[PDB]
């Protein structure tokens, strides 16, 4: 569903360049929860910027469902990006000035789907993750396990292609990112919808099902998992990440 | 750094930021210094009229300075409000307050003292074209000149000058007193307060609709209703603004489910919350544009009807009580080469009874209903009318009068003589008087009678309420011709100025009703500005505080079209909400009243409104622009 | 585009109506003043407004499309001469681009051929010892591994002296000539450059020739024959090569016939394209394969048709139609 | 500035002051209308004209000013945001053409790109016939053409070897490793390499390994050894090498000491410039002499001082200064 | 530097009264990172204006610097405040009529020193922090994060002691948050300098050495890390906020 042809990025200040990227290609098939991490000072974040809109490509070529975006006007990538593309931010991004229910039916007003369907697929979305109860609370209301909850079932509401989680398990306990995880991962099975997510918690990683080890923008081969129990894969990457 | 180029940045920054406050100073210097200039012009004194002339703008020069007064004071303590947080910053760096004071109170007096000398010097370009504007509505014949008028000048300096002492003293204790160093659901009372705004709002709308009806038909009985109306409305609205804008929306909100546009996001959720914390400025505002269009408008509507109303007090163009007087005057048009129509006509005077024709209430007396004073004219004397023995027709209209007598249809008149009583009926009612106003009272019509019962009425003679003078002796003109030659030979031949005159009952009403209707605008135009601006300096935090909202919305795809299409209608319902008010209480305050006034109404109301509302909605239209420059910058 | 211009200058418009209405006004007014002299006035300078107005138009809505016509046009040079001071700075704006742009061209280009020379002069710098290898080879002995060292030698020979002319023909178009050359000559000393192979691999000739001259440059056509001769022999081996070169009409053809492997049918298209190698044998991987490529880059300007008769398990008969004789007048007249 | 504005809307402000003009023409014969009551309504109308165009002239001459400051030197994204049509016409040209040539250098850099990976293949192409050469060589007896083929077999696969470290040197900076390695298996390579021509020039060798780790890579200082060796070589004739390496404290050093010609003490320090050709003997012609400068390029990554103490008619001692140990704790660690 | 004892801030507002502060005992010493975080309603702000002289201090012997803060006049305060202390404040205040260079240089500009030295050090700072390159802006064309990094470097530049501290992460997002402690962590170790933050999100807090948890006064229950790896501290920090 993904297809990264050499895509090239120099971060610089027009007097001295620091290239990051050198010589990435990744390809990614629908319904996998892939997940990349590696390092702190690499370039996995501007990796996941690159992949999605939100950056623009130096010289490389994106394929996205077939469509091609590298060489696209600016007004209909934009647009493109509001069709498609659900995203999950680190930070909640909640409007405190409305309820749950209107946060997370906010941005499917401009697509005009009536009343009856928009309440409920809403109605469908918000079954799933157990917020139900909570239709008409204000954000301050609720603790800070929730939201996170909340803008998941947001970002999953008009059903994109590509999830782009960027560390949605960061300033959570044991108990609410075990709980979000088990969810986003039944959600995943449920419905085909491809999740690209970069964390470094290695207990949140061991959900996925393939994960790339992104190092000073290189491969370093990538690892398959396959039908195991989830014990003896997070071993597997307990020794892959002694290994670094 | 330097001190002096810190200042210099913070005045160009002042200056871009506050156009609108220069503007307004500019506009009323120039007023203040125009008005002066023409108090002392020995010109004004060709108005003539009941009031005292020249006593008049001294009036409007001072009720102007206090408007201006309270907005600049108003305006300043906003101003200085926002800059809470320089001054705490210079007082942690270690400076003290008699220094802070000194670097923003030296950055006011250079804007505050150039447009004080902009506003002098382009006062003295307007007004020869404000003497001008005034002389047309009197319609006068005169001479303007352009001269400086140096008293004006002083007396512009001091009242400035002492404006801006004030504003320092107001300055000093906020500095002083900030010296600190500091860096939702709807209740049951919220429920009450709002269901009686609306409630309280409608009972003086009600209550207006009767007064001068089959109630309060009384000289002391009168004030209470009044004030029980204008109290009524006041609170109504003052906690129409404190909590039934809260209830509508609320229901409106809770009303959808969960489904908003992006519209109804940016509106509600400000409409709701900050519409309530100005509540003793929009009452302000709303009441005081209402008295500014009520005014305006029953002046004007009082200034048409001046023609009509001078052909119907006198049915001639010339009325004469004295035979010598009308002899002599033909004689002097005897060698004017026109031929004047003179006709006469006896008057008989007595009462009658017709206190079964009324309609409404005995409470409608005016006077005793089988005692009340008459006029009665022969049948020969009228040429368009031929009644017959026991008919009577009323002649005349007399607007006030069906508003408040009302006549029924034919019934039994009776004439109370003085050793008999033939009855008669009501015919109908005329249209065209016959007799000035000095013979028939106020403004109780003439009844005709036919000549047979006419030939015993003047042998009966009952001397008990008869005038000086019952003839109306009353001298005609030639076709629409060269009149003032004839006018001013008029005015010659009566100098104890007992004579009435077409022409002149025609021009004292026309002079008094322009020059207050020429004050009116004025002030009005000067409130409208000064309101403007402050109802725009609000919008501005309102935006600021709102930043962050932007910013977020931003990530979720929104593009700048999208929001700015929002701030429109956002914008929309902020400015016109205080005008549709005001609108409605100047409807509800024209309609009660206009006939003790005029016979023309929608002509002038409707013009005197769409003028207001024109000049009105440019402040709507400028605050767009500050909302995309803050949209633009919160990526 | 009419809108655009309105558009533009929608606060100039303003300005002259705020002056009709106070000018009007201001005559209203007054009582000296009349009013239907200044309303004639008014009715006839609205008028020629309009005029002035149209005129402004056409003649100052031109600079802009024309540049707006050159935004993706093939010339560069459609923009008109600017006249205003507002014009003459994004004329110099542009002509600063434009002119950059071709310098930058012009430098990578010069760095390039500069690159490519430096490569020209270690590669003849290689060449040399190679002639000194060929001395020492001539002064052996023994039979055996003299033919080795042979074979190898025409190997690597080969191979530099493909690399010589497939950098040559970068710049081919710069060594045309024309001259007579004679061809008995030149084929028995190429028949005797390779007699280590066909000593080794025991490849015999058949020679059959009706014409003799030709009518093109010495070296290209030379480097042809080598070229030609060399993919006969690699894709020969036991066999009797049987050159029949015939003046077929007014053309000559050199047809030149092998009874070795051949050419796969299908392989026989794609045999002048670029970098293509044979997979029927393991022995012509180490072919580079760019032979047929630069022959055919460098046939086509000298006009000689390669026709390909190639027939799999038999042989490949090239055809070389050589051009008209008369053709070269228009050549050699310019 | 102002006068830029003032001749460019040279119409606009003359269409108004027509007017004014007009009218204070109309009202001096046509008894009507006065004279000291028009100058009014011209002078009102003249300070609204003044007002409006000291108004418009900051709001127009901005984006013009912009773009002169900009021009070609830096901060392309300088220019204002296009307001009007006329600058958004303007601002499109400017990005078409900046893109245009943003599009032309990539596609220069993708050529330059294809063609070094040309190169590459090619070099590997004629690497591969070398090493068949050498397994077909090593089969004879004779011994004096013996020598001979295999010296001037050695000299090509130096040269080849050193075009070879040119295309890694143009890269070197991505292939840095820093660890222990024994220097003796290193030299008696070398020596090895040059078994056969050391035998012809009679040269023997005099090792004495007082140290034993050195810390840097091995490939670069080999050849660095390698080219210093055969330069001393053919600095002489039928003489020993004293080759001492000694621990200097806490550095590696490696003495090369010779007794041929050595290298005049004026040209000592100029050993490691470009280009440079011995004229005093006709065989130093053969030297490439750019050995030396990639060598002396080559030993700043490594940190490896090379001293030279040489005198001439005496001998050339190469000298090298290996950097001390603690030295690489702030590159290994970090 | 600071050993409080027995801390309490007066009250008494009409007529109820709340002893919000009922004495508190603090012993932190040079080269520390302690932070103090608390619930709402707590009075954290309150212990801000006890200990950093805001408002008129009631209860308590602190002593800074081997100096008692309560044995001077006002004046005699307030020079000493201002040249032995230090403020970070959770909204920037930043003139925005003045550049970068020049917000960060004018608590300098008062002394008159000499030019060349005052330089030096902005030029040091902004190396250290990285805004160099935003020497010649107004605030007005930079992001929050920068905004707040120059603030942080204004009290850095004036030679201070004790950085006291505000939450300076309210207004700004999970990246420049980040950045922010980092950079904060970086300079603490360079030059000596006593940080005593006071924030309510446990994030902020997790990068410190010491925390002290307050519910309603004199409760102590301190953490002190001493060498867990900053994940393990972070979970077992909330985790004792919320059983609390
Ligand atoms: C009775 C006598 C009546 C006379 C009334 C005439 C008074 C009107 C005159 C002058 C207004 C004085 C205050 C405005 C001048 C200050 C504005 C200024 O200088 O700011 C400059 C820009 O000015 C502006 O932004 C405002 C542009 C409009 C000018 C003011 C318009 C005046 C009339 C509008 C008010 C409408 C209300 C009318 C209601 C009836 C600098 O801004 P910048 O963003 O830095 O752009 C720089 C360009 N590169
Ligand atoms: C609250 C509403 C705010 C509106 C403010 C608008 C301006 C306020 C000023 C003056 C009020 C004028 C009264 C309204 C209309 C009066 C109607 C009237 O008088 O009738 C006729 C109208 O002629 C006039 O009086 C002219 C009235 C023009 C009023 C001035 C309007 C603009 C005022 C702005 C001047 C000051 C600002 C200066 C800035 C450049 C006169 O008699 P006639 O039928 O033409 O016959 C004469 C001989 N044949
Ligand atoms: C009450 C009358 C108001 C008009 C006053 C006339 C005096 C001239 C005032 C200044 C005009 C300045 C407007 C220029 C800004 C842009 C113009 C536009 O966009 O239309
Ligand atoms: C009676 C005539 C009324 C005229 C009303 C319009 C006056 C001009 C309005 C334009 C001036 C302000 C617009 C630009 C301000 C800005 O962008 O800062």
């Amino acid at each position: 569903i993904l297809e990264a042809n050499k895509i090239r990025k120099s971060y610089g200040n027009k007097l001295n360049k620091q290239e990051v990227l050198k010589g990435i290609d990744i390809h990614i098939e629908k319904g996998e929860f892939v997940s990349i991490m590696g390092a702190s000072g690499s370039g996995k974040t501007t990796l996941l910027n690159v992949l999605s809109s939100i950056d623009q490509v130096s010289h490389g070529t994106i394929h996205i469902n077939g469509n091609d975006m590298t060489a696209m006007k600016e007004k209909q990538l934009a647009e493109f990006r509001k069709q498609h593309l659900g995203f999950i931010f680190q930070d909640y991004n909640l409007l405190d000035t409305l309820t749950v229910k209107e946060n997370i039916l906010l941005p499917l007003s401009i697509t005009k789907l009536s009343k009856k369907e928009a309440n409920r697929k809403f109605e469908e979305v918000a079954k799933e993750l157990g917020i139900y109860e909570l239709r008409d609370k204000y954000p301050n209301e609720i603790s800070g396990g929730q939201k996170q909850r909340t803008s998941a079932g947001r970002a999953f509401i008009h059903d994109p292609s590509i999830i782009f989680a960027d560390e949605p398990t960061g300033a959570l306990d044991s108990k609410s990112a075990s709980d979000l995880l088990n969810k986003l991962s039944q959600l995943n099975q449920k419905r085909n919808a491809t999740i690209i997510m970069v964390t470094h918690d290695p207990v949140a990683a061991s959900y996925c099902g393939r994960v790339i080890f992104i190092k000073d923008g290189q491969m370093y081969t990538q690892l398959n998992k396959g039908g195991q129990d989830r014990q003896t894969f997070f071993q597997d990457i307990m020794k892959t990440q002694g290994v670094l | 750094m330097n001190i002096n180029q810190l200042i210099l940045r913070n005045l160009k920054k002042n200056l871009r930021n506050y156009y609108l406050y220069v503007f307004a100073l500019i506009f009323s210097v120039a007023l203040y210094f125009a008005f002066v200039t023409l108090q002392y012009d020995p010109a004004i004194n060709e108005v003539k009229a009941s009031i005292k002339g020249a006593a008049a703008i001294k009036t409007a020069s001072i009720l102007l300075v206090a408007v201006v007064a309270i907005f600049i004071l108003y305006a300043n303590t906003i101003f200085i409000k926002r800059r809470s947080k320089e001054i705490g910053l210079f007082q942690l760096i270690g400076m003290t307050k008699h220094k802070i004071f000194r670097i923003l109170s030296a950055e006011n007096v250079m804007l505050y003292f150039g447009s004080l000398a902009i506003g002098v010097a382009a006062g003295f370009s307007i007004s020869k074209l404000v003497l001008m504007i005034l002389f047309k509505i009197v319609d006068v014949k005169a001479d303007a000149k352009l001269h400086f008028s140096e008293q004006a000048l002083v007396q512009t300096v001091i009242v400035f000058c002492g404006i801006y002492l004030l504003i320092m003293i107001m300055n000093y204790t906020f500095i002083k007193k900030q010296s600190i160093l500091s860096l939702k659901k709807i209740s049951f009372f919220q429920m009450l307060i709002g269901a009686l705004g609306i409630v309280l709002i409608l009972t003086g709308y009600y209550v207006s609709s009767e007064l001068f009806g089959g109630k309060f038909k009384t000289i002391n009985e009168l004030f209470v209703a009044m004030s029980f109306i204008l109290g009524s409305v006041i609170i109504g609205t003052f906690l129409f603004y404190k909590g039934s804008v809260t209830f509508i929306s609320n229901i409106i909100r809770k009303s959808k489910g969960g489904y908003l546009n992006i519209s109804e996001v940016l509106s509600l959720s400000s409409i709701m919350f900050r519409m309530k914390s100005n509540a003793l400025l929009l009452t302000i505002i709303t009441t005081v544009s209402a008295l500014a269009i009520g005014l305006l408008s029953l002046a004007y509507i009082s200034y048409y009807s001046s023609e009509k109303t001078a052909e119907q007090n006198v049915a001639a163009d010339f009325s004469f009580m004295n035979e010598k007087d009308a002899k002599l005057f033909e004689n002097k048009l005897r060698e004017s080469n026109i031929s004047f129509v003179k006709k006469a006509t006896p008057v008989l005077q007595a009462n009658v009874d017709i206190a079964n024709i009324m309609d409404g209430t005995p409470k409608e007396m005016q006077g005793d209903p089988g005692n009340m004073q008459l006029a009665v004219v022969s049948d020969k004397d009228v040429k368009g009318v031929d009644v017959a023995a026991g008919e009577a027709v009323f002649s005349g209209y007399t607007d006030l009068l069906q508003k408040i007598m009302v006549f029924k249809d034919s019934g039994v008149i009776k004439v109370k003589s003085k050793h008999e009583t033939q009855p008669l009926k009501y015919k109908g009612l005329r249209e065209e008087f016959l007799v000035s106003y000095t013979f028939t009272s106020g403004g109780m019509p003439a009844v005709i009678v036919d000549d047979s019962l006419f030939k015993q009425l003047d042998k009966d003679k009952d001397p008990r309420i008869q005038l000086a003078q019952s003839t109306f002796i009353g001298v005609n003109v030639k076709h629409d011709d060269q009149m003032e030659k004839a006018n001013e030979l008029f005015q010659q031949v009566n100098k104890k100025n007992e004579h009435l005159s077409r022409l002149d009952t025609s021009a004292a009403q026309k002079s008094l009703f322009g020059m207050v209707m020429f004050i009116v605008g004025f002030l009005g135009l000067t409130f409208l500005i000064t309101s403007g601006c402050i109802l725009y300096f609000k919008q501005m935090g309102e935006s600021e505080d709102e930043k962050p909202s932007y910013t977020i919305l931003r990530k979720l795809g929104f593009t700048q079209g999208d929001l700015i299409k929002g701030i429109r209608i956002k914008q929309m319902y902020n400015f016109g909400i205080p005008l549709v008010v005001g609108l409605f209480h100047s409807y509800f305050a024209v309609q009660s009243g206009w006939f003790l006034f005029g016979s023309e109404v929608w002509a002038p109301m409707i013009m005197v409104m769409v003028l207001y509302t024109a000049l009105y909605s440019i402040f709507g239209f400028l605050s767009v622009l500050y909302y995309k420059k803050v949209i633009k910058s919160s990526l | 585009m009419i809108k655009a211009f309105l558009i533009e200058r929608r606060s100039w418009i303003a300005a002259f109506l705020f002056q009709q209405a106070l000018m009007l006004f201001i005559a209203f007014v007054d009582p000296s003043i009349s009013f239907g002299n200044v309303l004639y006035m008014v009715y006839l300078c609205i008028l020629f407004f309009i005029i002035f107005l149209w005129f402004r138009y056409r003649k100052e809505t031109a600079f802009y499309k024309s540049l707006k016509t050159w935004e993706n046009n093939l010339d560069v040079t459609a923009i008109n001469e600017p006249e205003t001071p507002f014009e003459a700075m994004v004329e110099r704006s542009i002509a600063g681009q434009t002119e950059h742009l071709k310098q930058t061209a012009a430098r990578h280009r010069l760095a390039l051929e500069n690159e490519k020379d430096e490569l020209m002069a270690w590669i003849h710098e290689v060449k040399t010892p190679l002639t000194a290898m060929h001395l020492i080879i001539d002064r052996m002995e023994e039979k055996a591994l003299k033919s080795q060292l042979s074979y190898e030698w025409l190997r690597i020979h080969l191979l530099l002296d493909q690399q010589l002319h497939q950098k040559r023909i970068s710049f081919i178009e710069n060594d045309l000539s024309v001259e007579f050359i004679q061809l008995q000559p030149l084929i028995f000393k190429e028949i005797k450059d390779l007699q280590s192979w066909c000593i080794q691999k025991g490849i015999g000739f058949d020679i059959q020739l009706e014409a003799k001259e030709v009518l093109s440059d010495a070296k290209w056509l030379a480097f042809i024959i080598r070229q030609l001769l060399t993919n006969a022999v690699k894709y020969s081996e036991a066999s009797e090569i049987e050159i029949k070169s015939f003046q077929k009409g007014e053309q000559t053809q050199l047809q030149v016939k092998d009874c070795g492997r051949g050419i796969d049918p299908k392989d026989v298209p794609r045999i002048f394209d670029k970098g293509f190698t044979s997979t029927t044998d393991h022995h012509d991987q180490a072919s580079t394969g760019m032979g047929l490529y630069l022959a055919k880059k460098a046939a086509a300007p000298l006009l000689i048709h390669i026709d390909v008769e190639s027939e799999f398990g038999a042989g490949t008969v090239f055809t070389l139609t050589f051009p008209i004789r008369n053709q070269f007048e228009h050549v050699i007249s310019v």
